């Protein structure tokens, strides 16, 4: 388990 | 009609055979075929997609430069058919890598968001099949939960063991606790009931 960053798609904002 | 995503782990660890003659990969593939056969034979109107994580190649709308890697959309949201039955049984094989299940959950939610636009469903549903042995990142999990709630998605987790001990690894134990936190956020005390075994999976999917 980590915390490597991810980008969610814009619609989930 | 309802909309369903089957989100299946095919990473390398699922191929390890130490619980009977069928590996977890084989068992989950079998449940998926029986469910899809029921749907085809009853001429159900529900639409069913299939997302695989742990695949050697990458094929999904979010894959970009070291992101959402080793995740493949095998079947988009459609009525199930006989070609899908043939593909699952002959094409779909174990991967030689591992992938991030929260990446896969986001790919599944994005699929439902886009492909249900402008239509009416009785329910939206995601069913996850995994042994939880692969590492994952928790970044943005609070955004995942908020959108599960807004979209009124029902979520179900299926595991090849119940939760004498089973020799679960620390990574598996961390995955189980994360599943508990997700389900309690959505449905409270009763939410923890929506965590099941492969053994009970076919009947719970169907109700």
């Amino acid at each position: 388990t980590t915390a490597q960053q991810r980008k969610c798609p814009e619609w989930m904002n | 009609k309802s909309a369903v995503v089957l989100c299946m782990d095919v990473g390398l660890a699922m191929s390890h055979s130490n619980q009977g003659k069928e590996s977890p990969f084989e068992q989950a593939k079998k449940v998926m075929m029986l469910f899809l056969q029921r749907q085809v034979f009853a001429e159900s109107k529900d639409e069913i997609a299939v997302v695989l994580y742990g695949t050697d190649t990458t094929d999904n709308a979010l894959a970009r430069e070291d992101q959402y890697e080793n995740i493949s959309v095998h079947r988009h949201l459609m009525l199930p058919d006989f070609d899908l039955l043939e593909q699952i049984e002959n094409v779909v094989e174990p991967g030689s890598v591992q992938a991030d299940f929260l990446d896969a959950l986001i790919v599944s939610m994005d699929l439902l968001q886009k492909e249900t636009l402008g239509k009416k469903y009785t329910r939206l549903h995601i069913a996850v099949f995994s042994d939880l042995s692969s590492p994952f990142s928790v970044d943005q999990l609070e955004v995942i939960i908020a959108n599960l709630k807004k979209a009124e998605i029902t979520l179900q987790f299926f595991l090849p063991f119940s939760v004498p001990g089973k020799g679960l690894s620390d990574q598996q134990k961390e995955g189980i606790e994360m599943v508990r936190k997700i389900m309690f956020s959505l449905d409270g005390e009763e939410g923890l009931s929506e965590v099941f075994t492969f053994r009970d999976s076919l009947e719970r999917l169907s109700i």
